[PDB]
RNA sequence: UGCCUGGCGGCCGUAGCGCGGUGGUCCCACCUGACCCCAUGCCGAACUCAGAAGUGAAACGCCGUAGCGCCGAUGGUAGUGUGGGGUCUCCCCAUGCGAGAGUAGGGAACUGCCAGGCAA
RNA sequence: GCUCAACGGAUAAAAGGUACUCCGGGGAUAACAGGCUGAUACCGCCCAAGAGUUCAUAUCGACGGCGGUGUUUGGCACCU
RNA sequence: UCCUCCUAAAGAGUAACGGAGGAGCACGAAGGUUGGCUAAUCCUGGUCGGACAUCAGGAGGUUAGUGCAAUGGCAUAAGCC
RNA sequence: GUGAAGAGGGAAACAACCCAGACCGCCAGCUAAGGUCCCAAAGUCAUGGUUAAGUGGGAAACGAUGUGGGAAGGCCCAGAC
């Protein structure tokens, strides 16, 4: 069972980060598709959300689940987040090891404008 | 509405609490008709020393 | 197997013991969608009624304020050493 | 002579024999010997009572013992002063409250039952009574 | 006799109880293992000691999947 | 509007197990291979990347089931604060408070923020 | 730089005898006797497995139990 | 002298020549941090190999582990690389 | 809590038990514990029962047609003990 191993891997960062009261950028990498969303410090309501599941994003891209797509999501989070009125957030990788698609998302997020 | 309290026993071999409660009611010595207004507190203070007091 | 039983008004340790020391003892009826009803009843009768086995199986028609309630004796609290009943749990 | 086969601790506090017992109903057998009075049975008394019971009802009649000592009693040696440690363990005792069923018995008549328990009850220090298992 | 030794007592337990107002830095609970856990505006010292990280009143609660006593502060 | 999934919670067992089925239009899950980025203290099993032929087999989600765990009165019982009394290694009475255990029953949950796709 | 461990460390440095004794005190603390207690002791009883040719109870009486006395060995240290 | 449990009467504290146990250190990795893993004990199979070495799965699930006593802790692991 | 450091009344006498806290006086009254036939202040008081042991006015296991109370079941006019 992967999921339950990934949750307890991700719990420390979550509990540590929610204690400070930081607006956190949560990411969920799937084998096909990738999800990203900014959650309020209370940990209840989503401020901004973005993924390759949206047809506006999917019609432009070639394949939905790679670095050059995750970068385009990471950009789309940053472009919305500035319009909504957000700038300072904290990245929550959520068990997924920071290296590939998530790094391509993060780099694309902080290259675009979002501040973390 | 008033309630006339009286002391009917000694305050000698009593507990510090019960020596205090009489001090709160204003019962100095045996045979002392005091009058206090009826409240939830005062009835609690009577009830706390019910043995050594009387209501009128 | 009819027993004339009274409804309680006082209840608690102080009441239960004053009752239990008067050739009577407390019991209770419950079960179904109806409300649970507390019972005062005579000791001497119910002490003799439980001699037979039928008491712990058959239906008992307990008479209360005219009305006959059909019940079965679920549980009973024996007195620690003396041969006597402290409490009965009747089920409807 | 009954005794705990190994324990956590050697010496135990005196405590206080208080309240009422739990093993009140006759569980296994048909008849039993209930303790009316308060007290404490030694390991010797239980054996001594069991011997007198078993011998009264012959080979037949199954017996159960509900009590077990598991509480070591100390004693100071003779001609020794107070203090200087706690005394050494002499005998073991079960504390007995009112309404503790001590012994049970099954596979005999009520006529021959009571006569067995009357012999046992004489060996014990506690005031006792005969009791019967009832259907609920 | 191979007995008659004992340590000095520590003065452990709770010092500030539910609803009591505390100042930043005040010790709330002084315990050995984390029997109480740090919540909002509470830290945990190297001695497993729960102390206020802000001014306000003490709130004892029970939360989490495994069900543990969390201490928190709200101003 | 509902019917479904996904993440994120809240609530921390009436919410969890064992059984009984059921989902693949998307969705997720195996899956698919491994110039590559990265990976193994041996291993693409794990993490990772490139993917889109398959099956919903494992896992999951949902529906139904009490076979369990769990929740749980009313009444009584133990205990006990205060003041008395006794036959005073322990009990009893007035007056508060009042368990645990147990029983009748309830019970396989319940709801927030966005994101898709199907009947409109 | 100290088992200053007699661990708030009296000195850097310290064991014994006294029936040859002495002074100051103490019934704050022992020996004798008294007191309180009664484990022990001694004296009774309860149960009755057996002994007693047979038959527990003429005489005995295991295993255990319940008392009395203040006659032992003691405990306590209340009087001196 | 110091530490842990009980005595200790559900805040702290609490005596006895009361009941049980320990310490007079250890470590430049056994500290720091970042990424990943999760135990005991059984069961069945398998060369030398047996009740027990190493391997594979399944049951159990934290009955382990925590540099040294006991207590209170620990899966977000304070456990293990 | 009391004594110590608190007298007084009661428990025959009895620091610590029960009742109650003495500023001084009075040949006044009402009460607490405890009492009320005589020593010795006050009920040979009233109502219905218990005890016959001088219990009351030291005590256990255990023993026994001692005696006073309710509640059920056993047997009779085919006439029981
Ligand atoms: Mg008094
Ligand atoms: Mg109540
Ligand atoms: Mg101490
Ligand atoms: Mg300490
Ligand atoms: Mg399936
Ligand atoms: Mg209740
Ligand atoms: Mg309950
Ligand atoms: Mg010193
Ligand atoms: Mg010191
Ligand atoms: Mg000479
Ligand atoms: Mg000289
Ligand atoms: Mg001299
Ligand atoms: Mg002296
Ligand atoms: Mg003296
Ligand atoms: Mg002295
Ligand atoms: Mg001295
Ligand atoms: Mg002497
Ligand atoms: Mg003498
Ligand atoms: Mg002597
Ligand atoms: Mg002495
Ligand atoms: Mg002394
Ligand atoms: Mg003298
Ligand atoms: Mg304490
Ligand atoms: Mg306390
Ligand atoms: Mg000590
Ligand atoms: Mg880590
Ligand atoms: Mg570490
Ligand atoms: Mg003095
Ligand atoms: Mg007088
Ligand atoms: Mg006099
Ligand atoms: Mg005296
Ligand atoms: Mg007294
Ligand atoms: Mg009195
Ligand atoms: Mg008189
Ligand atoms: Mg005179
Ligand atoms: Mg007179």
């Amino acid at each position: 069972d992967k999921k339950s191993a990934r949750i307890r891997r991700a719990t420390r960062a979550r509990r540590k980060l929610q204690e400070l009261g930081a607006t956190r950028l949560v990411v969920h990498r799937t084998p096909r598709h990738i999800y990203a969303q900014v959650i309020a410090p209370n940990g209840s309501e989503v401020l901004v959300a973005a993924s390759t599941v949206e047809k506006a994003i999917a019609e432009q891209l070639k394949y939905t689940g790679n670095k050059d797509a995750a970068a385009a999501v990471g950009k789309a989070v940053a472009e919305r987040a500035l319009e909504k009125g957000i700038k300072d957030v904290s990245f929550d990788r959520s068990g997924f090891q920071y290296h590939g698609r998530v790094q391509a998302l993060a780099d694309a997020a902080r290259e675009a404008g979002l501040q973390f | 509405k008033t309630i006339k309290i009286t002391q009917t026993r000694s305050a000698i071999g009593r507990l510090p609490k019960h020596k205090a409660t009489l001090l709160g009611l204003g019962l100095r010595r045996i045979g002392h008709t005091v009058e206090r207004e009826d409240t939830p507190a005062i009835r609690g203070m009577i009830n706390a020393v019910s043995f050594m007091v009387k209501v009128e | 197997f009819t027993i004339n039983a009274e409804v309680r008004k006082e209840q608690g340790k102080g009441a239960s013991r004053r009752l239990r020391a008067a050739n009577k003892f407390p019991a209770i009826i419950y079960g179904g969608k109806e409300a649970p009803l507390a019972i005062e009843l005579d000791h001497d009768k119910v002490m003799n009624m439980q001699a037979k086995a039928e008491f712990y199986s058959e239906v008992l028609t307990i008479v209360v304020d005219g009305k006959e309630i059909k019940v079965k004796a679920q549980d009973v609290q024996r007195h620690p050493y003396k041969p006597k009943l402290q409490h009965i749990d009747f089920v409807r | 002579m009954l005794q705990p086969k190994r324990t956590k601790f050697r010496k135990m506090h005196k405590g206080r024999n208080r309240g009422l017992a739990q093993g009140t109903d006759v569980s296994f057998g048909s008849f039993g010997l209930k303790a009316v009075g308060r007290g404490r049975l030694t390991a010797r008394q239980i054996e001594a009572a069991r011997r007198a019971m078993t011998r009264a009802v012959k080979r037949q009649g199954k017996i159960w013992i509900r009590v077990f000592p598991d509480k070591p009693i100390t004693e100071k040696p003779l001609a020794v002063r107070m203090g200087k440690g706690k005394g050494n363990v002499e005998y073991w005792v079960a504390l007995i409250q009112p309404g503790k069923v001590l012994y049970e018995m099954d596979g005999v008549p009520e006529e021959l039952a009571r006569e067995a328990f009357k012999l046992a009850a004489a060996k014990l220090p506690i005031k006792t009574t005969f009791v019967t298992k009832t259907v609920m | 006799t191979r007995n008659g030794r004992d340590s000095e007592a520590k003065r452990l337990g709770v010092k500030r109880f539910g609803g009591e107002s505390v100042l930043a830095g005040s010790i709330i609970v002084r315990q050995r293992g984390t029997k109480f856990h740090a919540g909002a505006n509470v830290g945990c010292g190297r001695d497993h000691t729960l102390f206020a990280k802000a001014d306000g009143k003490v709130k004892f609660e029970v939360k989490g999947p495994k069900n543990r006593k969390f201490i928190s502060i709200e101003a």
